[PDB]
């Protein structure tokens, strides 16, 4: 199990860890978080109390090196940072664990929520979307622009994900026009799954990671592209039979780790009326539409 | 974004635009089977695409052969509208392709937009204009050449005849509306106005009678009874 130490907490702020969080109030001795789960990505995050405005934070890979989090008074706020000298962080973490000054990553033995929502979401995949590469952890907050938002300002705090756009010369062949726009099979498996994310894994690691940046970012740009991956399967008539039972558990996972409150502006009315009810795909997605009929009728 | 009474104007400016009306594009009789059962024999159609400044009609006639053993004729029917449209684009040297594409149907939006992803500077735009060009097949030499043509053809027109040497567009338009508004409301009533007068007839090379200026205004006058008269046998006001 793995460890991000504080150096403090000088501001109050809700933390976030995964799907968990934690008030800590100005000046609280508090030291960070440890007994977080080898084996996944995870994120850490945070809103300031003085102001909700901007949530923010870093997506991380405890074997990719030994973080920290450091308030910085200049910028105003917390920031990520590497630990590059192995026993002097063995030995801050071991002093904070003594003393208890840190909370522990509050994983329930029966609860897979974490891994089911990060399944194909990959660290160095993560690093490509958000491109910094001077570190090896992912600044995300509220506010960052997607490069298709941006077509349609500043590249360096872009969100890259892969432009999905049904009427462009990438989405329908010349001479199927017809074919291509009310059948999307061709965008899916040939340009998108063989051409660009080269396998399903690749193509559902992005869809989870845009999921996540919108639940707990309220990232509007990251909620466009999720919705926009799973339009381009649900309006595909011809779909591997795995990708279809994946996708089902996928966002069975996403739906019910939702907020309740936040259904309005995280889920769009159109998408899934149409991925439910209407597309090639409307009885291939039994976990999902159960959960949602039952969680968000309203909605639909 | 959409045309409609404050942007009128528009249409009589120096910009090439187009009309797309796919109205009369797909077109059906429905019978009853030996059986009992219901069955559709599809006619010839067209697709009505009209320059409102110059009168020139790219009349595509869309003959009943492009429906065999095709499924979901009326979807189809959009699409072969938009390809159609499409390909008269490709077709025009580039200094005569539209810059404004108008569909008088929503539904067209998508499906011309899809088919012209090749042309990104030409705007495609809805109409809040309850335009009658679904009334074109009431012009006798416009059904005439769709129901004989035995393949696809593009036959061109003037549909305004030689009246901008004496008009300008926006009045040769507002004539042209107020024609196929009535011949759609009224279409014998209508074409008994046009006719009555065994003297004025129809060259050869027009589609309307050749109207004195002081004949088009007691013919307008009478489109324009027809209109109201018809408005208040629907409604009963």
């Amino acid at each position: 199990m793995n460890t991000v130490p504080f150096t403090s907490a000088p501001i109050e702020v809700t933390i976030g860890i995964d799907q968990y969080s934690f008030n800590v109030k100005e000046n609280q001795p508090f030291h960070g978080i440890k007994d977080i789960p080898i084996g996944h990505v995870h994120v850490i995050h945070f809103q300031h109390a003085d102001n909700s405005s901007m949530r923010y934070g870093y997506w991380f890979d405890c074997r990719m090196g030994n973080f920290y989090i450091q308030y910085d008074p200049k910028d105003g706020l917390y920031k990520m940072m590497e630990e590059r000298d192995g026993a002097k962080f063995e030995n801050i973490v071991h002093n904070f664990k003594e003393r208890q000054m840190m909370v522990s990553y509050p994983k329930i033995d029966e609860d897979d929520t974490w891994y089911n929502l990060t399944e194909f979401v990959q660290m160095d995949k993560i690093r490509k979307i958000v491109r910094k590469d001077e570190n090896q952890f992912s600044y995300v907050d509220s506010s960052m622009t997607t490069v298709q938002e941006n077509e349609l300002s500043d590249p360096a705090h872009s969100l890259n994900y892969t432009v999905i756009n049904f009427k462009s010369r990438e989405a329908i062949r010349p001479g199927h026009e017809m074919e291509d726009f009310l059948d999307k099979s061709y965008y899916l498996n040939t340009v998108m799954l063989q051409g660009i994310f080269k396998n399903s894994s690749n193509y559902f690691g992005e869809l989870q990671f845009a999921f996540l940046n919108a639940m707990f970012f309220g990232n509007y740009g990251s909620s466009l592209q999720w919705h926009a991956m799973i339009e381009l399967i649900c309006s595909s008539a011809t779909v591997p039979k795995h990708m279809l039972d994946k996708l089902d558990e996928i966002l069975y996972y996403q739906i019910k780790t939702l907020p309740e409150q936040y259904s309005d502006i995280l889920l769009n009315e159109r998408v899934w009326n149409i991925c439910l009810y209407s597309s090639f795909q409307k009885n291939s997605l039994h976990n999902t539409e159960k959960i949602m009929e039952n969680k968000y009728p309203e909605l639909l | 974004g959409a045309m409609n009474s404050s942007n009128y104007a528009e249409l009589f400016n120096n910009d090439i635009k187009l009309f797309v009306d796919d109205t009369n594009v797909y077109r059906v009789t429905v019978h009853k089977t030996f059986e009992g059962n219901v069955a559709t024999k599809a006619i010839n159609g067209c697709i009505f695409t009209l320059n409102p400044k110059t009168g020139h009609l790219f009349l595509k006639i869309i003959h009943t052969s492009v429906w065999a053993g095709q499924k979901r004729l009326s979807q189809l029917a959009k699409w072969k509208t938009a390809e159609e449209v499409s390909a008269l684009v490709r077709s025009l040297p580039k200094e005569e392709q539209p810059k404004q594409i108008i569909v008088t149907r929503k539904a067209m939006l998508d499906p011309l937009e899809v088919h012209m992803l090749d042309f990104p500077n030409i705007a495609i735009r809805p109409t809040e204009l309850r335009l009658p060009f679904s009334a074109a097949m009431s012009i006798d030499k416009l059904s005439d050449v769709v129901m004989k043509a035995t393949e696809p053809q593009m036959v061109l027109f003037n549909i305004y005849d030689d009246w901008l040497d004496r008009i300008s567009s926006y009045t040769a338009f507002s004539r042209l509306t107020l024609l196929l508004r009535a011949l759609k409301t009224n279409e014998e009533s209508a074409k008994m106005i046009l006719l009555s007068d065994p003297t004025i007839t129809i060259k050869s090379y027009h589609l309307w009678p050749s109207f004195t200026d002081e004949q088009w205004i007691t013919i307008e006058s009478q489109m324009r009874d027809l209109i109201l008269t018809e408005y208040g046998r629907k409604y009963n006001v």
